[PDB]
C-alpha cells in the first residue's frame, strides 16, 4: 500500500517474460499421493517440484517436455491415482546410477556403481540412509528393487543417471477413475494416461470417444512393426474397435513420456487454418531406427513414427488409429464446440434484457447472421474453409444454413419449447503431403520440335 | 399482425425550441423551421484492386443549420445587428441549442455564416438565416441507451 | 387474434338479474415462446465434391 | 427477485439463462445435473467464463415466465 | 444509431453484420457501417431521415430453387 | 479543491444570467417553455472549460460498457408540487460527471541478457483469444 | 474468394501522436499532417558492361520530415522561439516522436531545418514546418517480427 | 472527444497593419496581401560516408516580403517617387513593420528590391512589389514563453 | 519489408528471390532487392506507399503457347 520511491526498478538479470497465449490445457493422469485433489493446474516445473514431486519422475518428465514444444501450452493438468508402491526396473545393461528419490520433502540421491547384482546394492545403499527406512521400505528382487513408503509419509522417485525403468503400481483402474476426474473439472481437452496396460489404454479411449476429448499414448513396443499379417499389438487391438486416438510408436515412451512433445506441438495451433502435422519438429522425440520394411509395417498399422530426415527430425502423416487424418478431427471438435458456443453466447445475450427468443418467422432467421458470425466466417478468412465454384462437378463450394419455419414445427416441440431440424454445410480444405516429380536430362542436340502453328484442337469430330 | 403506433404524443411544431444566445426564437416561416446537414461523409472507404478494403474516420464535424424566418419577424434585426457587432469587435460565436418534440436534439457553438436575399413582393417575404455549428452530431433525449450495448457485434 | 364474447341480456339467469352480476365473459389469448435450445448439424469435406443433379425442374 | 423484479411480463422473455450477482456455479457432476432437472430443481451453471440460471421451471414443471 | 456514431467514435470500431431478407426476390447478408447521417428537417408533417449504411460486398444472393438451371444457360 | 470549484461557479454563472435576464425585464417564468435553457446556461463556464482544460473526463468506457457524457436534467412543470409555485423555488435539477486523474506513481521491470538469448518461437499463427472447450 | 476487411479497427487520424521534446503536438493543417521521406536510396548498383552486378549499402539516413500548422496554432509561436533559442545557445537537437494508429512509427532525434513562408489571405493561412531526423527508418509496432524469419532466401 | 476552437477571436484580415516608414499602408489586391519567405534553410546537413552526422548554422538571414496593391492604389505613386529619390540620394533603407491579428509578427529593417511589371487590360491590374528584410525572423506576441523551458531535451 | 530493411542492413544479406505470375500477360521470374523506401503520408484517407524493389534482370517472359512462331518471323 505504502511506497517509498516514486520510481521503483526490479532489474532481473537474463531472465525474459512471455505472452499470453490461447491454448487447450492437457491433462496426464499420473499415480501418486502429493495432494488431495483429483486434479491440479500447474504453469511451470518449478511449481510441481515445489509439492513434493521428485526431479525425472513421471509428471516432471511430460511436463517438461509440453513446455518445451514451439505450441506448448502455459498451463498443465496433473491427475491423481492411488498409489501402492514403486518399481526400479534394471533389466538391460549399465558405469555410474543415480536415482534420485525424495521421501516427505527430504530429498535425497542414493547412488550406486550383471543387473541383479546392481539391484541388490541399490536396496542396500537404500536401507543404509536411516531416513529412508524410517518413512520408507526397500526390497531387492531378480533384476528390480520394490519400494514402498510407510503409510503416514509420501515417496517420490525419479530418474537420475543410467538406464533403467520406473514403474508406479496402483489398484485403482482407470475407468473408475476418470469419470470423477471429469466431475472436478471439465475444462481440458487433451487426455493422457500413465498406465501403459492394453486395458488401461482401451478405457481410456473409449472413454475419450464419448465424452468429447482427444486421446493420446506412446506404445514404446516393438510388435508395433511387425510383419502386416501379426495382428497382435494394441495398434491393431484399436483399429478394430473403429476408435480415434493418435498412437505413436517410439523407444523412450517409458522413460521420458513423449506425450509431452506431441502436446507441445499440438497445444497452440488453432485448427480454422487446417495446419496439419505432417512436417512438424518436436523436440525429445528420438528417430526411428528400423529400416523401409518395418516403416512400411507401420504405417499399414496406422503407427506414427518420427523420421529424421536433412539432419532435422520430423513427424509423418499425423493419421489417426480408425485411418482418419488428425487434422479433421480437430477440425470437427473445434466446430462443434465454437458453433454452439456462439449461439448459446447470442441467446443468452438477448435473453437477458427481457425480449427472449420466441419461436416465430420473425425472429428465427437471425440466426443465419449469428452462425455466418464466428466459426463460418473464421474458418473462411483463415483458410480452413474452401469457397467458390467447382469445374469438374460443376458445383459450388458456398456454405449453405437452413433454418425451418413455424408451419414445419410438430405441436410436440411447442410445448418442450425445443428447436429441430437446422442445417449446414460446409468444405474442408486440405494440406500438401507428398509429391512427386518427373526430370529430364539432355545429352546431344535436342531434335527439331514440330512447326504446326494451329490452335491445338479439342478433340476428334468424328462422332456417331 | 395489427399496426402499431409509433408514438404515444403527437408531434408538435410549436413544442420544438430553438435557443440562440439564451433566447427563444419566434417568427418561423411556413413549411420548414430548421434543417441541418453535415459537411462531409463519416467515414470514407479505400478499396484496393485485390479487394482489400480499409477505412478512416472523418473528424469534420462541422455543419449548416437553415433558419427560415419571415421578414416582418423582429429576430432579423437581431440578427443583422449582431452580425455587425461581431464584425467591430470580433466575437462572432455564441450557443446554439435545440430541443426536439419527438425526435433528436442538438447543444453546440454557432455562429452566423451568410445573410439570406431580400426579396419585396405581392406577398410576405421569407429569409432563410445560415447558422454553422462547430459539431452537428444530433444527440438523442430519450430511453436510449440500454440497447446500444446489445446490437454490438464482430 | 385474441377473441372478446359477450352474452346477450336474453341469455342471463333470473337469479343472475336478482343478483346484479354478469357472467361467463370468455376471452383467449395465444402465447409467444423464448428459446432455449438449438442444435446443428456440421458437414466437413476434404476431397472435390460431387456434381449435383441437374433436373432444373419446378420442384412439384 | 433483483433479476426478475423489474422484468415487465408483457414482454413475455424468459428467466432462462439470466445472470445473477452473488450466487455461485452449480458444482455437481453430469448425472447430478440430470436427476436436478428431473426434480425441477433449478441450478446455476458457469458456462464460457459466466454464469447463467437455467430454464427457471416451477415446482409443477410449468415456465415461470406462463405463471 | 446515433449513440452507436458516437460509440464506435470513441471506442474504434464501427463494423457490425448487415442481413437483409427479401419476400419475394433476393436477398443479402454482409458486413457494413454508418457512412454519412442523414440531415434532419422539422416541419408541419413528420419528418424523414435516409440512413446510409455501408456494405463490404453488394452482391445479392438468391433464396429460391435457382441452381439447377445455371449449368443450362453455360455455353462458349 | 475540485468540488468546490464547481459549486461556486455553477452558481455564479446560474446566477450571473438570472440576474441579467431579470434586470430587463421578463424574468425567467416557470414553464417548459424557458426552463430548458439552464442546459446551454450550465453547458457554459464551467462544465465546458473542465472539458477543454483536461479536469472533466469524457468518451466510452470500454471495461463497464459505460459513458462518460456530462448529463443533465429538468423537472417538467407538471411534476413541481404546488407549495413550490408558492415559495417560487425550483428543485430536483440533477448534473453529473466524472473526474480525470494525475499519475503519482510509476513501477518498472527491466531484464538484462548476457549469452546469446534462446531462439524464440516461430509460431505465425494469429493468436487465438481463449479456449474453445467450454460447456 | 470473398473480399476481406484489412483491420478491425478503423484509421483514425487523432490517434496519431507527435511528440517534439516531451509535448503533444496540436492544431494541425486540413489535408496532410506529417510527411517523412529519406533523402538517399538505400542500395546503388553498379552495372558492368559485361553485364555484373555489384550493390553497395547507403548509410545516410537523415530525413526531413514536413509538419503542417495552422497560422492560428499555438505551437507557431514555440518552435519560432526556439529557433532564435538555439541560434543563440548553440543547442538545436531535441527528440521527436510519432505514434502511428495502423501503421508504422518513428522515434529519433530532430531538428528545425527551415520555417515555413507566412502568407496572409482571406481564408486562414498554413504554415508547413520542416524538421530534420536524424534517421528516418519508419519501425513497426505490430506483431511483425515472426515472419521475417521465413521470408529469408538466397 | 469533442472538437475544439482553435482560438477565441476570429482572424480578420482588416486587422494585421503594414507601417512602411511610419505610415499605414492601404489598397491591397485580392486573394493574398503579404508573403514573407527565407532566402535559405536555416541548417545545414553534412553526412559522412560512415554515417556521421554534423550541422552547421545559417546566418544569412535576408529574406523577401512580396506586397500586392492595386494599380489605382496611391500607393504605388509613393514607393515610385522613393524608388529615384533613393537612387539619386543613395539612401535606400527605410523601417519595415507588420503586426498579425491571430499569428506571428515582424519588426526590422527593409528596401525595395523590384518594381512588378504593369499590365492594363479589361479589368483593374494588380502590381506585386517585393520588398527586401534585413532579417526575416517572425517573431511571437503571444502568451509564448512559459513553455520554451520546457521543450528543452537532450 | 521494414524490419527486412535492417536485417540486411546488419547481417549485410539484401538479395531475396522475386516471382511475378501475369493473369493473361508476361510473366518474370529473377532475384530482387529493396532499394528505397516510400514516403509515408498521414491525412483524412487511407494513404498509400509505393516501396521499390530492383531486380537483377527485367526481362519480361512469356507463359502461353508462344514459341512455334518464333521461327517464322525471322527474315533476312
Amino acid at each position: 500500500e505504502y511506497q517509498d520511491k516514486v520510481v521503483d526498478v526490479e532489474v532481473s538479470l537474463g531472465t525474459q517474460p512471455i505472452d499470453t497465449v490461447g491454448f487447450e490445457t492437457p491433462m496426464f493422469l499420473a499415480m501418486h499421493g502429493n495432494f488431495p485433489e483429483r486434479i491440479r493446474f500447474y504453469v511451470s516445473t518449478a511449481g510441481m517440484v515445489a509439492d513434493g514431486f521428485a526431479v525425472g519422475s513421471p509428471a516432471y518428465q511430460f511436463a517438461t517436455n509440453a513446455f518445451a514444444g514451439n505450441f506448448a501450452p502455459q498451463r498443465v493438468a496433473i491427475g491423481r491415482m492411488s498409489i501402492d508402491s514403486s518399481k526400479v526396473d534394471f533389466t538391460g545393461t549399465t558405469e555410474q546410477v543415480v536415482v534420485n528419490i525424495t521421501l516427505n520433502k527430504v530429498v535425497k540421491a542414493v547412488k550406486i556403481n550383471t543387473p541383479a547384482q546392481i539391484a541388490t546394492a541399490l536396496a542396500d545403499a537404500v536401507t543404509a540412509d536411516a531416513d529412508l527406512t524410517g518413512k520408507a521400505t526397500a526390497v531387492a528382487t531378480g533384476t528390480y528393487v520394490t519400494v514402498t513408503a510407510v503409510s503416514p509419509n509420501v515417496v517420490s522417485v525419479g530418474k537420475g543417471a543410467g538406464v533403467y525403468k520406473i514403474v508406479n503400481e496402483s489398484s485403482e483402474t482407470v475407468a473408475t477413475v476418470l469419470p470423477s476426474v471429469i466431475a472436478e473439472n471439465h475444462n481440458w481437452y487433451f487426455l493422457a494416461t500413465e498406465a501403459r496396460s492394453d486395458a488401461d489404454i482401451v478405457a481410456a479411449a473409449e472413454f475419450a470417444k464419448a465424452n468429447y476429448k482427444l486421446h493420446i499414448y506412446n506404445s514404446t513396443d516393438v510388435d508395433a512393426y511387425a510383419p502386416e499379417n501379426s495382428a497382435a499389438s494394441v495398434f491393431d487391438t484399436l483399429k478394430s474397435l473403429s476408435y480415434d486416438s493418435l498412437g505413436t510408436s517410439d523407444a523412450g515412451a517409458d522413460v521420458d513420456f513423449t506425450e509431452g512433445s506431441v502436446i507441445g506441438a499440438m497445444a497452440a495451433n488453432d485448427p480454422s487454418y487446417g495446419d496439419s502435422l505432417h512436417l512438424k519438429t518436436m523436440p525429445g522425440m528420438v528417430p526411428f531406427a528400423g529400416s523401409d520394411t518395418q516403416r512400411s509395417n507401420a504405417w499399414s498399422r496406422n503407427a506414427n513414427i518420427y523420421r529424421g530426415l536433412y539432419g532435422g527430425g520430423s513427424y509423418i502423416e499425423g493419421k489417426t488409429s480408425s485411418g482418419q487424418y488428425v487434422d479433421v478431427i480437430r477440425f470437427s471438435h473445434w466446430v462443434k464446440f465454437r458453433m454452439e458456443e456462439s449461439v448459446f453466447a447470442y441467446m443468452k445475450r438477448r435473453s437477458d434484457m427481457g425480449l427472449s427468443m420466441k419461436m416465430s418467422d420473425e425472429d428465427l432467421p437471425v440466426l443465419k447472421s449469428v452462425l455466418m458470425n464466428n466459426p463460418i466466417n473464421i474458418g473462411i478468412r483463415n483458410g480452413g474453409i474452401l469457397t467458390g465454384y467447382d469445374t469438374e462437378n460443376k458445383v459450388s463450394y458456398d456454405p449453405t444454413i437452413i433454418i425451418p419455419k413455424r408451419a414445419n414445427i410438430p405441436t410436440n416441440d411447442l410445448a418442450a419449447r425445443i428447436l429441430r431440424d437446422v442445417k449446414v454445410e460446409l468444405v474442408y480444405n486440405n494440406s500438401l503431403h507428398y509429391v512427386k516429380i518427373r526430370a529430364s536430362v539432355v545429352l546431344d542436340r535436342p531434335a527439331g520440335q514440330s512447326t504446326n502453328a494451329q490452335t491445338p484442337m479439342s478433340s476428334s469430330a468424328v462422332g456417331v | 399482425n395489427q399496426s402499431k403506433i409509433l408514438t404515444l404524443q403527437a408531434y408538435d411544431p410549436a413544442k420544438v425550441l430553438v435557443f440562440i444566445g439564451g433566447q427563444r426564437v419566434s417568427g418561423f416561416a411556413a413549411d420548414t423551421k430548421i434543417v441541418i446537414t453535415r459537411n462531409n461523409d463519416n467515414i470514407s472507404v479505400h478499396a484496393g484492386v485485390d479487394g482489400e478494403i480499409s477505412n478512416a474516420l472523418s473528424r469534420d464535424n462541422t455543419g449548416v443549420m437553415t433558419l427560415s424566418l419571415q421578414n416582418t419577424a423582429k429576430w432579423n434585426g437581431y440578427l443583422a445587428q449582431w452580425q455587425r457587432q461581431a464584425n467591430v469587435t470580433g466575437l462572432i460565436y455564441l450557443p446554439v441549442q435545440v430541443e426536439g418534440s419527438q425526435g433528436l436534439s442538438l447543444n453546440t457553438i454557432g455562429w452566423i455564416q451568410k445573410q439570406p436575399d431580400l426579396s419585396y413582393g405581392t406577398e410576405v417575404g421569407q429569409m432563410d438565416w445560415e447558422i454553422g455549428v462547430l459539431d452537428a452530431w444530433l444527440s438523442p433525449d430519450q430511453i436510449q441507451g440500454i440497447a446500444a450495448g446489445i446490437t454490438g457485434l464482430l
